[PDB]
């Protein structure tokens, strides 16, 4: 949401250093390691039974591709998160039926993924934009519950 | 509860730590600072840029309390009883708060241990983390 | 920790809730899913229109099992030690649902008891169904 | 925010059948005894050491109807709550420093109080209403935080 045009620069740049597949298979897969009930909507996914067996999961790292791409396109448009994952909040609303507060939670693995890779390069006012960012996301993805 | 396999996670992260506590309890903090601003108000006295030393030797109690913590993982509410009277009675500390500073002391973990911060050790320390914060927030009443 | 007061409070509170526990766990249920519509997908066989008999059993069970809890202030984690077992491992329960049971438990007891659910008790109350859902949350590991 | 025309009717039936100075002071008060670490924002209110100190403290009372008057144009607003709450948003945030997640536990009080006055007229349909203007009031109050 509102970020400034250099709170927008210091994210995308520090995007552009990472490779987006692992930061989704490494942030769905701890998401369903340290909170272990949000494996109840992943039934479909096989043996989810343990963080090596998460990791190990072919499902789970697909699964965090697409969850990633969606992120990648949010972040092509933070102006208007709300419009962008409109569909798939009705989604996880709907269909899913996600309690919103899990979205925060796979924010906060986006972040620490991101700490994990990049390092001291991912300073205190790089988490704050990444922080800004992903509040942004859940708010988005809840917004159509109802 | 913390399992055997939690135990050994929280043992050896620790270890990994060791001398470096005192540095990484102060980036916990400022990063707090930097994203949840709010926290700033708790101290009022602090010079909260990147490496000052009000902040530093502050992380430096916190790494402590946390290190004796990682010692006493049968026995938490009673190592930790006198600090969980100084927050609830007389700093009053929003519960919400210990949540921010336990992420962003995994976030300052990950940061500088890539190797050592696996998904199992991550588990491990946020249940070690947020058992810590549960005995904090114990006596509001 | 629940006080002397606490104790006080919640054992005449569940005193005057009497014949009327399954009434209120059910309306409690009633409340939760029209409030948070995401939770009745735990139920999936249930007509949860208002008055239905697979609520009201249900609401006996819960009911029955807060019941007993009142009774066992001191040792909640033996108590529910099974229940436990049931909601991590199990039913693998969102522990933000149990924010929004004992939500609206304390909306429901407020409506029939006007009389009773002074701040002091409502309080009381809130604490003993945190120390419920705290227990009922304990075993995802 | 996004309440049906009926919707709106249901709630702002409901409020002309309560007295909002009892709400607000009854809400506040049960906010402090029920989440103590709220008190840290009111040392200037004096004695707040008990649910009977709080309930007879006529500063607790006065702020519950300033909470509540800003409550009821809330309610005359439902479509713009970011704009009705933005100057309050700021407030909160800029004066104040609190959490926003305490803009969350007010609100759950507030329905409290409505079901503890209204008993049986605030149906499981009343309450999911104001549980959507309470959320909706949160929601504006944090979006000026930074
Ligand atoms: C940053 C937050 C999230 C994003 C961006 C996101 C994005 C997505 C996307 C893009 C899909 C694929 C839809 C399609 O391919 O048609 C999806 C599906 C799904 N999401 Fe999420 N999601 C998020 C959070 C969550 C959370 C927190 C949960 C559960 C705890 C969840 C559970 C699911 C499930 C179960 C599916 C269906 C998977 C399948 O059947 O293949 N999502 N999500
Ligand atoms: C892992 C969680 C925490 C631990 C282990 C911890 C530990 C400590 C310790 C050992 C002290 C004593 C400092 C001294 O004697 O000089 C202290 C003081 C203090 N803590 Fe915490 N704390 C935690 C969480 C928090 C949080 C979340 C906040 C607020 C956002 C907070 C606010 C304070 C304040 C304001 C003081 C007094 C500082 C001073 O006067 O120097 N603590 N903490
Ligand atoms: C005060 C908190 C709670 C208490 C005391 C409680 C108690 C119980 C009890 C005693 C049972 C056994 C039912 C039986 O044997 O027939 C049960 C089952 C169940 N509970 Fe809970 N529960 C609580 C919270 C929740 C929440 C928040 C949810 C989900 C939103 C939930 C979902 C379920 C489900 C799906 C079952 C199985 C129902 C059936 O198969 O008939 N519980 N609960
Ligand atoms: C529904 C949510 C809330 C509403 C509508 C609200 C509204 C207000 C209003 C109208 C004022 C008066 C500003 C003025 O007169 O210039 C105020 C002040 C204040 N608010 Fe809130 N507020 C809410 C939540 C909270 C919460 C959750 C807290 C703390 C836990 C809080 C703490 C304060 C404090 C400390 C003041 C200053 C009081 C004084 O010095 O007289 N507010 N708020």
């Amino acid at each position: 949401v509102h970020l400034t045009d250099a709170e927008k620069a210091l994210v995308t740049g520090l995007w552009g250093k990472v490779k987006p597949e692992e930061i989704g298979g490494e942030a769905l897969g701890r998401l369903l390691a340290v909170y272990p009930w949000t494996q109840r909507f992943f039934d479909s996914f096989g043996d989810l039974s343990s963080a090596s067996a998460i990791m190990g999961n072919a499902k789970v790292k697909a699964h965090g591709k697409k969850v990633i791409d969606s992120f990648s396109e949010g972040l092509k448009h933070l102006d208007n998160l709300k419009g962008t994952f409109a569909s798939l909040s009705e989604l996880h609303c709907d269909k899913l039926h996600v309690d919103p507060e899990n979205f925060k939670l796979l924010g906060n693995m986006i972040v620490i993924v991101m700490a994990h890779h990049l390092g001291k390069d991912f300073t205190p006012a790089a988490q704050s934009a990444y922080q800004k960012v992903v509040s942004g996301v859940a708010t988005a993805l809840a917004h159509k519950y109802h | 509860v913390l399992s055997a396999d939690d135990k050994a996670n929280i043992k050896a992260a620790w270890g990994k730590i060791g001398g470096h506590g005192a540095e990484y309890g102060a980036e916990a903090l400022e990063r707090m600072f930097c994203s949840f601003p709010t926290t700033k108000t708790y101290f009022p006295h602090f010079d909260v840029s990147h490496g000052s030393a009000q902040v530093k030797a502050h992380g430096g109690k916190v790494a402590d309390a946390l290190a004796t913590a990682a010692g006493h993982l049968d026995d938490l509410p009673a190592a930790l009883s006198a600090l969980s009277d100084l927050h609830a009675h007389k700093l009053r500390v929003d519960p919400v708060n210990f949540k921010l500073l336990s992420h962003c002391l995994l976030v300052t973990l990950a940061a500088h241990l890539p190797s050592d911060f696996t998904p199992a050790v991550h588990a491990s320390l946020d249940k070690f983390l947020a058992s810590v914060s549960t005995v904090l927030t114990s006596k509001y009443r």
